[PDB]
RNA sequence: GAGCUAGCCCUGGCCAGGGUGAAGCUGGGGUGAGACCCAGUGGAGGCCCGAACCGGUGGGGGAUGCAAACCCCUCGGAUGA
RNA sequence: GAAUGCCGGCAUGAGUAACGAUAAAGAGGGUGAGAAUCCCUCUCGCCGUAAGCCCAAGGGUUCCUACGCAAUGGUCGUCAGCGUAGGGUUAGGCGGGACCUAAGGUGAAGCCGAAAGGCGUAGCCGAAGGGCAGCCGGUUAAUAUUCCGGCCCUUCCCGCAGGUGCGAUGGGGGGACGCUCUAGGCUAGGGGGACCGGAGCCAUGGACGAGCCCGGCCAGAAGCGCAGGGUGGGAGGUAGGCAAAUCCGCCUCCCAACAAGCUCUGCGUGGUGGGGAAGCCCGGGUGACAACCCCCCGAAGCCAGGGAGCCAAGAAAAGCCUCUAAGCACAACCUGCGGGAACCCGUACCGCAAACCGACACAGGUGGGCGGGUGCAAGAGCACUCAGGCGCGCGGGAGAACCCUCGCCAAGGAACUCUGCAAGUUGGCCCCGUAACUUCGGGAGAAGGGGUGCUCCCUGGGGUGAUGAGCCCCGGGGAGCCGCAGUGAACAGGCUCUGGCGACUGUUUACCAAAAACACAGCUCUCUGCGAACUCGUAAGAGGAGGUAUAGGGAGCGACGCUUGCCCGGUGCCGGAAGGUCAAGGGGAGGGGUGCAAGCCCCGAACCGAAGCCCCGGUGAACGGCGGCCGUAACUAUAACGGUCCUAAGGUAGCGAAAUUCCUUGUCGGGUAAGUUCCGACCUGCACGAAAAGCGUAACGACCGGAGCGCUGUCUCGGCGAGGGACCCGGUGAAAUUGAACUGGCCGUGAAGAUGCGGCCUACCCGUGGCAGGACGAAAAGACCCCGUGGAGCUUUACUGCAGCC
RNA sequence: CGAUGUCGGCUCGUCGCAUCCUGGGGCUGAAGAAGGUCCCAAGGGUUGGGCUGUUCGCCCAUUAAAGCGGCACGCGAGCUG
RNA sequence: UGGGAGAGGGUGGUGGAAUUCCCGGAGUAGCGGUGAAAUGCGCAGAUACCGGGAGGAACGCCGAUGGCGAAGGCAGCCACCUGGUCCACCCGUGACGCUGAGGCGCGAAAGCGUGGGGAGCAAACCGGAUUAGAUACCCGGGUAGUCCACGCCCUAAACG
RNA sequence: CCGAGGGUAGGGCCCGUGACUGGGGCGAAGUCGUAACAAGGUAGCUGUACCGGAAGGUGCGGCUGGAU
């Protein structure tokens, strides 16, 4: 059946990307946190 | 004269529709539709705030003339009447000596090919806009302002009307479409006439599909839900209200009168509204 | 977290074929004029049958499955909420 | 040594289940150490509105080639979407960006918020919508509307020429729009040809033929032809389109009006460039100077911004045209031509799937376009087939039980069973014919029947064409032929009567309930005068609504018909400028502490003093409620009638053993041989009853009862047969579970149901296929139940608070 | 209670005997025939249907007879539901 | 042809009396109702009086033993539209007539549907009295209805 | 071919019968009340509507076949 993960490129930037935790309290401590944890990446690739 | 149909589906047994045959311009003026931005019921947060609302047919909003008073002494000539989807009453369109084009609601009566004109000066004729204060008593009126200046906001839909009861001072009594008793301004404009297409409360819509091309989406009784829902929510089986009737938000809906007590316009209501 | 799902907003797309034959229109009759009747035209409808498409009624299988809801047969809707 | 402990390792089950659609294989020849599995050939089967082809999304080198086979591949492997390496994606015209705006997002102005932040006009962002210039062929192992070829085109820059009041982010026009139905003319696509081109062929009884087989085109600028779309012309006035305006709007006049003219597309033609089958031979060469013609069917696509009808009344902005303003008229713009200039990103490959989403090369899921032919009334249905693609990555045998999917069945025909569950029956089209009832539509495909193939003859109309031939479409009659059977295969209702519920089409517990539940038109009550009420928000701000009482919110009821009785004492809500109570506050009689005293300080009576409450009224489609005992008629029985007690008032009409009836299978009637169900009645209604509506109701229902006809493997009552498994052999090889085990029966005993204790009995050792009685078998620290001064949802006249409102 | 699945039906039986029938008897208010009642006896047998989920029961038509109980109200790692 | 009388019909408008309710004023101890009363209304200020206003319905006198209409029925006043009817003259047509099964139209009240309206009146209903009872008569309330438009109903002691 | 008739199916009309139910007629001496006849003690009658154990009552409009 249809299945919960439905890949789209535009929508994985808007909504976990770069930019947009930028713009919010809290995703600007999402990447404060994983900057600390050290994560190699702080935002989901998607390819653009 | 409402139009009604032959019994050849269960729905079109008692739908009615109105007979249009008023109207003589069947499509808008292209200079005065802009697009009517649909809600769906949801305020400037995504959240619904008027249950029930949404999907209904796309409509572009007519710009109508509530002021009137823009133009006082220029004549105009009638040249059609239209459906406007966006409110019950018929719309007219307006041909100013300007040359300026004007939508006003129109008026019972009025005909294609008739002039109209707004002003202290104006005959008392039946798509003609005066103060109050020039209409004589026992007047039907309609499209009246409130306040002088801020546009017509009494007596608008299909077939309503306001009559002029007598002068007092400043102001003038008026006869609401609701029966209230309310004194308004003697500056407050007023179209002579009552508002026209007087049939539409004689409409049956038939069948759901119709609430649904108007934007109206099932509503829900509150005894059909659970009580993590609402007052009258739950019970084993069917259920009385088990409580004094309430909305949604628990406050008493048979009765409870709900005008703020301390309104600054109650120093000119004089008889609260009949039936 | 609304890439699942629920609702709504904006912008596009889709619905083989067959059937029924509303109003109106035209003519004929009718009458004082009418209502009305008849025939043709017409092509209405949360109309009918049925694919796509959307469903999930009953039964059988499956039950460490092909599958953490599937398969077969059967069945509902299919211009509309 | 235990914690259903943690981590890891290794066992057991076991060579056991399984190896992932039952579309299917066989052989020959290659290669290689090794071959059912790789390659080639021939035979066979499967898909063919796909299981083929082209886009988009997602994936991200999986593409092509060489060399490989440890692992991955459910077996094998020489093969591969695998390993290593090399190569491969070429654009001014395709898509996106250097254009536009949609929701929405963001946001100079501005507003609000302890902080964070929330809003918010313009503006900006934002696309699968608007707009915009490339078609046909060739080439690579792999890209191609991109490279090449041929023919076309766009923008920008500069120039030359001609022309003009040139000039805009401003004004205006236009862009610019729905659904259903649809005309004319085309094209896409397809059928046929006795015509043109073609390697060949004559089989096995016949055919050298008007034979078989194969093909008979594609693109194309200007011009022209055809079909359409768009669009009046002139003048005078002018106060409107937030400056101006010759524009547009409005008024008047004149000429034109299914037209014409001008303009723009579509299609045809068109200089020219291409392509070009079978077969034969080895992707290629031939065929081939290939031919490239005629007739017919014909779109849902094109002309298009076409037409008609209808109500639910159908985006925006730019490009573009026009108007003028600053300006500038040496400029500038328009037109024609010429030269120059033209950037960034994508482009491989999978793409209904082994490359996407499902942990897997997973029977699941995934939007758009093309989707050929013949027959079946039509069609994207169905059967078979084209192009194209496949046989589903374990096989070989055997022909047990049993299981699955399937076929048939003597006599019977629902006797099966909770239930005709299931499976039969029926089944398309044509014609005949069709009841109660009805809201006059319907019920209706009611029911029930007859026809249906092929041949010959006569004959009617329509389209194309010419008015004819041909082609093609819709028919009428007559005479016959065959078989068991002519919608001969595939696809395609069983029917009727009678109840309950719900009017209806819809909707729902994603994944155990699809319903009588929700919704629904419609009815009523109620709130709401607009800065509405109400809703979200601390607010600003929104929604309501650019709506205005024929409107909007809330509530109940639920089409329609006939109706909806009595009670306002309690609760609610509504009304009541009196009275009673009533907080802070006002007031200050009268005290008290202190000080030498002026003072300073604390308490404090009457009285005045809001909402609320009390109190007085109203109100039921507000919350709700609508009696008891005893007696009585000239047979008896029963009480129309009476007495009395109580109530705020004592249940009306209608209905009633009911989706409600306890006693109950009430009683009587019907149906049956027989009826706890069903139907119709009766009424002592445990415990109906009138918008939590009452009683009905045509139509409707995958709803739930009862009955009948039809027909059946449901059954008496089972038999046979098919295939996929089970079974045997080769290959690969799990699982839950498991204290250890050398693990029998009875009768007893035992914590009360013993392989394990006692007595007796029986029993050589180990397996394979089967069956499920036991191992109180497995699974899941019972959901029931109780216990915990454990939790959570919900309610209210429990408590206590808070928002909100007064 | 770290689970002993709980009614009825179906299938499949097996057992007890306080015996429904068949066999053998005594007493009889046993003429005969048919019964009544008790004794012995478990070898075998003990039907088909309507109603209800029903066990049971009632009914229809038969019968030699239409027996009563146990086996976790026998039997859901056998089925139904 | 010339004239007439008339509540004949339909539409539009419009006048004054009275009732009820509302607002202001003034005033206070009862009003109302009957056979008598009670319920009811009234110191929260009723009744009685004055002024203002809203709204509906019916038109006093004239008015009659009157008039008109086929009937049912029709009454303030104004205008419009429209019917029947009588008289005069003796002008025109030349029996064109009478009745009339069916058909068709009209048809008081009440009633019904969809809207509107609602002052007074008033089935139902509530209460107070009366009575043995009083589901009545009388009294205080009171909903349909009575009024408007459109569409039905088609009855009557529709009688002379 | 037609054809008595037979069979399948569906209609129409009539007759009989049916739990139960509706009123109707009649029947020496039942119960309740007193609606009409007199102004019958509320003049009666009336079509319609609603209500009530029963006759009846009430509303609306009509009739005199109403008395004084
Ligand atoms: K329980
Ligand atoms: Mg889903
Ligand atoms: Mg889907
Ligand atoms: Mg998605
Ligand atoms: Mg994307
Ligand atoms: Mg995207
Ligand atoms: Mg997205
Ligand atoms: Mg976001
Ligand atoms: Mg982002
Ligand atoms: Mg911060
Ligand atoms: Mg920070
Ligand atoms: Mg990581
Ligand atoms: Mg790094
Ligand atoms: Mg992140
Ligand atoms: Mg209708
Ligand atoms: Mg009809
Ligand atoms: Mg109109
Ligand atoms: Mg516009
Ligand atoms: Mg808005
Ligand atoms: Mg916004
Ligand atoms: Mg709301
Ligand atoms: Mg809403
Ligand atoms: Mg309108
Ligand atoms: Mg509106
Ligand atoms: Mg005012
Ligand atoms: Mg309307
Ligand atoms: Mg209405
Ligand atoms: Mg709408
Ligand atoms: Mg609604
Ligand atoms: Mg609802
Ligand atoms: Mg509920
Ligand atoms: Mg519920
Ligand atoms: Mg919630
Ligand atoms: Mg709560
Ligand atoms: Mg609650
Ligand atoms: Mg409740
Ligand atoms: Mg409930
Ligand atoms: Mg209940
Ligand atoms: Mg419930
Ligand atoms: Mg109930
Ligand atoms: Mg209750
Ligand atoms: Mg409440
Ligand atoms: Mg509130
Ligand atoms: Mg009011
Ligand atoms: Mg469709
Ligand atoms: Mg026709
Ligand atoms: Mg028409
Ligand atoms: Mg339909
Ligand atoms: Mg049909
Ligand atoms: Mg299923
Ligand atoms: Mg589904
Ligand atoms: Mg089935
Ligand atoms: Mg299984
Ligand atoms: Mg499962
Ligand atoms: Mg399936
Ligand atoms: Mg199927
Ligand atoms: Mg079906
Ligand atoms: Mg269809
Ligand atoms: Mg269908
Ligand atoms: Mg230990
Ligand atoms: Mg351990
Ligand atoms: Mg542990
Ligand atoms: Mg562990
Ligand atoms: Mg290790
Ligand atoms: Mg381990
Ligand atoms: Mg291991
Ligand atoms: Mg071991
Ligand atoms: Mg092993
Ligand atoms: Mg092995
Ligand atoms: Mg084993
Ligand atoms: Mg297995
Ligand atoms: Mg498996
Ligand atoms: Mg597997
Ligand atoms: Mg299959
Ligand atoms: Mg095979
Ligand atoms: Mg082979
Ligand atoms: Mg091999
Ligand atoms: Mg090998
Ligand atoms: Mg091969
Ligand atoms: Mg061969
Ligand atoms: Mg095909
Ligand atoms: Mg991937
Ligand atoms: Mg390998
Ligand atoms: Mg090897
Ligand atoms: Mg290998
Ligand atoms: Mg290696
Ligand atoms: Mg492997
Ligand atoms: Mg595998
Ligand atoms: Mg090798
Ligand atoms: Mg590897
Ligand atoms: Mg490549
Ligand atoms: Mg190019
Ligand atoms: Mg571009
Ligand atoms: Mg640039
Ligand atoms: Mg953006
Ligand atoms: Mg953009
Ligand atoms: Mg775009
Ligand atoms: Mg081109
Ligand atoms: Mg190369
Ligand atoms: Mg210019
Ligand atoms: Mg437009
Ligand atoms: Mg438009
Ligand atoms: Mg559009
Ligand atoms: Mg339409
Ligand atoms: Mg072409
Ligand atoms: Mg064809
Ligand atoms: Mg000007
Ligand atoms: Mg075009
Ligand atoms: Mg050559
Ligand atoms: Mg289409
Ligand atoms: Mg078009
Ligand atoms: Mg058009
Ligand atoms: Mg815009
Ligand atoms: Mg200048
Ligand atoms: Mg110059
Ligand atoms: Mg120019
Ligand atoms: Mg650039
Ligand atoms: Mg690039
Ligand atoms: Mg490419
Ligand atoms: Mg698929
Ligand atoms: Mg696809
Ligand atoms: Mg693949
Ligand atoms: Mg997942
Ligand atoms: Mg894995
Ligand atoms: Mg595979
Ligand atoms: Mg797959
Ligand atoms: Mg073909
Ligand atoms: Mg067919
Ligand atoms: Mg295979
Ligand atoms: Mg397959
Ligand atoms: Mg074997
Ligand atoms: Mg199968
Ligand atoms: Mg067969
Ligand atoms: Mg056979
Ligand atoms: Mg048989
Ligand atoms: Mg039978
Ligand atoms: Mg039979
Ligand atoms: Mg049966
Ligand atoms: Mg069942
Ligand atoms: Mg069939
Ligand atoms: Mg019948
Ligand atoms: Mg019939
Ligand atoms: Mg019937
Ligand atoms: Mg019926
Ligand atoms: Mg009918
Ligand atoms: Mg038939
Ligand atoms: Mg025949
Ligand atoms: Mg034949
Ligand atoms: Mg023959
Ligand atoms: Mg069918
Ligand atoms: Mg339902
Ligand atoms: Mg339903
Ligand atoms: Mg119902
Ligand atoms: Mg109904
Ligand atoms: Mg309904
Ligand atoms: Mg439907
Ligand atoms: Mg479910
Ligand atoms: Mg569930
Ligand atoms: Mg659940
Ligand atoms: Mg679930
Ligand atoms: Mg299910
Ligand atoms: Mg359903
Ligand atoms: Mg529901
Ligand atoms: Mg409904
Ligand atoms: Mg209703
Ligand atoms: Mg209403
Ligand atoms: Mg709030
Ligand atoms: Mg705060
Ligand atoms: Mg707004
Ligand atoms: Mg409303
Ligand atoms: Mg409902
Ligand atoms: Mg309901
Ligand atoms: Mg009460
Ligand atoms: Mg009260
Ligand atoms: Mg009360
Ligand atoms: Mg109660
Ligand atoms: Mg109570
Ligand atoms: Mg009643
Ligand atoms: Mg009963
Ligand atoms: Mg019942
Ligand atoms: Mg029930
Ligand atoms: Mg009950
Ligand atoms: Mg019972
Ligand atoms: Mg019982
Ligand atoms: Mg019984
Ligand atoms: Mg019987
Ligand atoms: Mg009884
Ligand atoms: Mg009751
Ligand atoms: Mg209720
Ligand atoms: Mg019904
Ligand atoms: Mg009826
Ligand atoms: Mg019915
Ligand atoms: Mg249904
Ligand atoms: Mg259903
Ligand atoms: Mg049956
Ligand atoms: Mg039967
Ligand atoms: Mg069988
Ligand atoms: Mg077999
Ligand atoms: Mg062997
Ligand atoms: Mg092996
Ligand atoms: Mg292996
Ligand atoms: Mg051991
Ligand atoms: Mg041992
Ligand atoms: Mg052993
Ligand atoms: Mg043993
Ligand atoms: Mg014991
Ligand atoms: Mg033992
Ligand atoms: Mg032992
Ligand atoms: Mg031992
Ligand atoms: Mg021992
Ligand atoms: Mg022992
Ligand atoms: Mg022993
Ligand atoms: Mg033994
Ligand atoms: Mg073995
Ligand atoms: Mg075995
Ligand atoms: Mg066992
Ligand atoms: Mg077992
Ligand atoms: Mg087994
Ligand atoms: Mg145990
Ligand atoms: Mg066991
Ligand atoms: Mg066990
Ligand atoms: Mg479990
Ligand atoms: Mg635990
Ligand atoms: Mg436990
Ligand atoms: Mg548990
Ligand atoms: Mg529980
Ligand atoms: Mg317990
Ligand atoms: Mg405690
Ligand atoms: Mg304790
Ligand atoms: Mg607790
Ligand atoms: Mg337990
Ligand atoms: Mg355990
Ligand atoms: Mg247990
Ligand atoms: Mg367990
Ligand atoms: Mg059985
Ligand atoms: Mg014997
Ligand atoms: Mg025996
Ligand atoms: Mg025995
Ligand atoms: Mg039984
Ligand atoms: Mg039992
Ligand atoms: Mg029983
Ligand atoms: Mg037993
Ligand atoms: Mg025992
Ligand atoms: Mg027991
Ligand atoms: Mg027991
Ligand atoms: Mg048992
Ligand atoms: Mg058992
Ligand atoms: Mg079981
Ligand atoms: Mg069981
Ligand atoms: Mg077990
Ligand atoms: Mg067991
Ligand atoms: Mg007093
Ligand atoms: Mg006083
Ligand atoms: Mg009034
Ligand atoms: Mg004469
Ligand atoms: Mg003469
Ligand atoms: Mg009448
Ligand atoms: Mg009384
Ligand atoms: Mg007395
Ligand atoms: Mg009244
Ligand atoms: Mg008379
Ligand atoms: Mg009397
Ligand atoms: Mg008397
Ligand atoms: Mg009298
Ligand atoms: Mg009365």
């Amino acid at each position: 059946m249809k299945r919960t993960w439905q890949p789209n490129r535009r929508k994985r930037a808007k909504t976990h990307g770069f930019r947009a935790r930028m713009r919010t309290p809290g995703g600007r401590k999402v990447l404060k946190r994983r900057r600390q944890k050290g994560r190699w990446r702080l935002t989901p690739a998607v390819r653009k | 004269a409402v139009k009604k149909f032959k019994p050849y589906t269960p729905s079109r047994r008692f739908m009615t529709v109105a007979d249009f045959s008023e109207i003589t311009k069947t499509e808008p003026e292209k200079s005065l539709v802009k697009p009517l931005k649909k809600t769906g019921g949801r305020n400037n947060q995504g959240r619904i705030t008027v249950r029930f609302r949404g999907g209904g047919h796309k409509r572009l909003y007519r710009i109508i003339d509530f002021k009137r008073w823009d133009k006082v002494g220029i004549p105009a000539k009638v040249a059609a009447i239209e459906y406007d989807p966006n409110r019950s009453a018929r719309i007219a369109l307006l041909h100013y000596v300007d040359g300026e084009k004007r939508y006003i609601i129109a008026p019972d009566g009025l005909q294609v090919g008739q002039q109209v004109v707004a002003g202290p000066d104006a005959p008392i004729q039946v798509g003609n806009a005066l103060p109050l204060r020039f209409i004589p008593v026992g007047t039907v009126v309609h499209a009246v302002e409130l306040e002088p200046k801020k546009g017509a906001k009494l007596a608008r839909a299909a077939g309503t009307s306001a009559q002029i009861q007598g002068r007092e001072g400043d102001y003038v009594i008026l006869r609401l479409p609701s029966g209230e008793l309310r004194k308004v301004h003697g500056e407050c404009y007023a179209t002579v006439g009552a508002v026209g297409n007087a049939d539409h409360k004689n409409i049956v819509l038939g069948k759901a599909g119709r609430s649904r091309w108007l934007g109206r989406r099932p509503h829900v009784r509150g005894a059909a839900m659970n009580p993590v829902d609402h007052p009258h929510g739950g019970g084993e089986g069917r259920a009385p209200r088990g409580r004094p009737p309430a909305s949604p938000w628990g406050w008493q809906t048979k009765g409870l009168k709900t005008r703020k007590r301390r309104k600054p316009s109650s120093r000119f209501i004089i008889a609260r509204r009949k039936k």
